[PDB]
């Protein structure tokens, strides 16, 4: 019952083979149950106080690791350098004799017995980031539809089709930005993205979770910037040779930056510090250059357009620049029957005059609460917007309308329902609750804009010729 | 007189056991 | 039979020799079956129960790597430097007591034994700055005739004909700098000079699987900086080193620097803690040297002069300066004739026009979608700007036309193509498709205006004399 365990080194032909055991290497007899030929270099082996090889088993598991420095001409060794700066020349076990062990990989290694097995990064953190695939599909987002199409063309559609492709000599595009006010949803369609690819990578390859998680990365803006001088450019270097390693030029990774201006300036706008000085050449060198990336997609968002580099806003790189607009009447009607779903609980006053068909009921609150707030009536003006020029321009609190606002407003009737339900019994949403909760929030956003704000004026006073100089809110 | 970031830069240590 | 190994020290008279075994050194007699005079010091031997050396083999390979500092007067001895640097005294093998054994050398060293076995290369630089051969050729350039020439002449011709170079005895120029707008093909020329010298080395020389590409050296921008305070440095001569070192007299070596605004930033007004004013000086120090460098010649590309150091672009440090600037009409078409391809399918309206001439339909096409792009009318104007004084200038799209944008359209123009042929199946393409990619793609890039003055910005206004004060868009 007492058996020991070893490390095999290598084979001859006298049926003898090299073990490292306790600390020494020895050379010992197999026993006639197993046979040498199948055996392989740095498998380990069990033994015996008789010292006899018995069995074969899995290569080591844990232990030190090693980042890998270089491969020998021989192919059979490689220089690895330990964590203290030590280096030394291992043996290649038989499953590193898969994709190629190239230099600046941490070898799983053993320094005792001298040989290598496996290796990683912490660019994994950022798999870490999408633990959890949102739910939300192409289906829960409205008015976006020119939008959805678009970025279905730039990432589902190449490899939906790759003979097409091949035979008009197209390449998938390498890069999409998406900009837009704040709220207009381009962070639904960041996710909505991710949730498709994992469905293709679970149906197609395998149903295992993590593999099909493994070909998004969500970089969540500024989780880059390190301590150190020349770490950050490092741990892009890492991410993107992880980007390239899972490419197969029909499995597609897809790497989104968040709040793209964050890490990305100008080169000349940085007042405090310049680390995107250094940061932006590595990227920029990383996505085009001697070595292109074949299969890479690379999907940005931000709020503001004009403050990227003009290197990375090039096309080649971000070869597609979708807008998102804020919600018409068209899309705010898409955007509540996304939201006010038909299962929703409704009062029998509601359900009195049409006589409780709750779709055509849903659908005319609907209509009849869009129209309530895209109304240009004098309780619905906002701003004075004037120029240099004079044309003072009345805004109103349609013009600052995006999805974001019309989910709070679904959620404050919501509330008022439930708090109704409450004190009084009677379940049911309302349409009087739904113009309530419109004029209690335009009231409750009034007094945000500060004396001067680049945010969405920077176009109208562009527009009209002149810039602006003052602004007031025009409330009683 | 704008205020700054810093980046440091480490020095390696010889230890030994 | 379990037997033991050891490792072989010294020889004797009384055919006992010395064996280090067990981390200890024990004088131990041969068996009658081994030779000693057969047997070489370092040469790793057989040990039994009764520790006896049976049988002989080679030298280990496997251990430690210790760089070779000094070999002593007796010839039998040599002090090297370890990892953490300890000085250490080891008796050398019989193969290093064809190679030649020279001071600065790693060798394979077993502390415990004390002696080294073997000299292996480390060969640090074959790593980080090797890649695969890009396919692209000179013929692949379209709008670059005059700056090709002058590459290739400062590439090619101190090599074509060097008994003629002698004759003047001029020597060969080694700074070429390539600098230009973003998406202008700077990159293209490098990866052009790249491919056109890997093919040349593996014409004259044989090893064309490696080493035939290993004379072009790709470093990108950030690559070399590190977290610690001399790291850097070493790099930076170890690269210059090995680049003297592999230069010959026929074989040109060319260390190509991607990015160059990261690194060579000119010294001090750095807010950051991003210190050039260590790396800089040793870069200088490298190229120009107390002793002129031979046989080597460093490509920069770069799209912001600007912020490069005076002292690195100083003449005769990075003497040969090449621009490459927004392409013309003519350049517009030779480039849209290198992507618009005959053996792109066409579709059959297009080709009855022309009774099936391929050359002259896709020339059509090209002049047409060229005066297209170029004309001069409402539509393409695209920004607007004001000087000091000045008047309202316009600059249209062809101020800003580029061949990266080129190859979107045609890419777009290949996707809208592709759409067609999924809708309605008919394969081809149609001229009335690069209209639609023509005002998509300015569409999508007339978002890229920012408050900034590049070197386009600056010679607008050197050229109307007045400074940028003022720059919009024409929305409506
Ligand atoms: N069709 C739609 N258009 C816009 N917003 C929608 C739509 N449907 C739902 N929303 C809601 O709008 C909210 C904001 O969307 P999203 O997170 O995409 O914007 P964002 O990317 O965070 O904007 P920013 O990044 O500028 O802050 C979401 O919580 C979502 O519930
Ligand atoms: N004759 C040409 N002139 C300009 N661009 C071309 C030409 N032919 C092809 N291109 C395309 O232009 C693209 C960009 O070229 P290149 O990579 O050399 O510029 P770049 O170095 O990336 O510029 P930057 O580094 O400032 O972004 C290439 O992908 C190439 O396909
Ligand atoms: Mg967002
Ligand atoms: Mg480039």
């Amino acid at each position: 019952p007492p058996s020991g365990y070893g490390v095999l080194l290598a084979t001859h032909d006298d049926d003898t083979v090299d073990v490292f055991t306790s600390g020494r290497k020895m050379r010992l007899t197999c026993s006639p149950n197993i046979d040498a030929a199948s055996l392989k270099k740095g498998q380990t082996v069990r033994l015996n106080e008789a010292l006899t090889v018995v069995e074969a088993g899995t290569f080591e598991a844990v232990g030190e690791i090693s980042t890998l420095r270089e491969i020998l001409a021989d192919g059979h060794r490689a220089l690895v350098v330990g964590h203290a700066d030590e280096e030394r020349v291992v043996w290649l076990a038989d499953p590193l004799i898969p994709r190629k062990l190239r230099p600046g990989d941490s070898l799983l290694v053993d320094t005792k017995a001298g040989y290598a097995f496996e290796r990683i990064p912490k660019a994994e953190v950022e798999d870490l980031v999408l633990e959890e695939v949102p739910d939300v599909s192409y289906a829960d987002i409205g008015g976006l539809s020119r939008q959805i199409e678009q970025i279905r063309d730039a990432v589902e559609l190449p490899f939906l089709h790759k003979e097409l492709y091949r035979e008009y000599s197209l390449r998938p595009p390498k890069g999409v930005l998406l900009y837009g006010p704040p709220g207009c949803g381009k962070t639904l369609i960041a996710k909505a993205v991710a949730n498709s690819l994992a469905k293709k990578m679970a149906e197609v390859r395998g149903d295992d979770a993590h593999e099909a998680k493994s070909y998004f990365l969500n970089i969540k803006g500024p989780e880059l910037l390190n301590k150190f001088v020349g770490e950050t450019e490092r741990h892009i270097r890492l991410i993107f040779q992880r980007a390239r390693e899972k490419a197969s030029e029909g499995t597609p990774v897809i790497v989104f930056f968040d709040e793209m201006d964050s890490i990305f300036r100008t080169r000349g706008t940085g007042v405090s510090s310049d680390v995107e000085t250094t940061v932006v050449p590595q990227l920029l060198s990383e996505i085009d250059g001697v070595e292109g990336l074949e299969n890479v997609i690379v999907i940005g968002a931000s709020n503001r357009e004009d403050m990227i580099d003009p290197a990375i806003l090039r096309p080649g790189r971000l070869d597609v620049k979708i807008k998102i607009e804020r919600p018409d009447a068209e899309a705010a009607q898409d955007i509540y029957s996304k939201y006010l779903t038909e299962f929703l609980p409704v009062h029998a006053d509601d359900l009195a005059e049409f006589d409780g068909d709750r779709s055509a009921c849903i659908k005319a609150m609907i209509e009849k609460v869009v129209d309530r707030m895209y109304a240009e009536i004098d309780d619905n003006r906002f701003l004075e917007v004037t120029y240099a020029n004079g044309d003072k321009e009345v805004m109103y609190f349609k013009d600052f309308n995006s999805g974001a606002m019309i989910q709070n407003v679904v959620d404050r009737a919501k509330k008022n329902a439930i708090k109704s339900v409450l004190e009084t019994g009677q379940p049911g949403l309302r349409i009087q609750h739904l113009l309530d909760s419109i004029v209690d929030e335009f009231a409750e956003n009034e007094d945000l804009p500060n004396t001067t704000n680049p945010d969405d004026w920077a176009r109208i006073s562009g527009k009209k010729g002149e810039r602006i100089v003052y602004i007031r809110t025009l409330v009683t | 007189g704008s205020m700054a970031q810093e980046q440091t830069k480490r020095g390696g240590g010889g230890g030994d056991d």
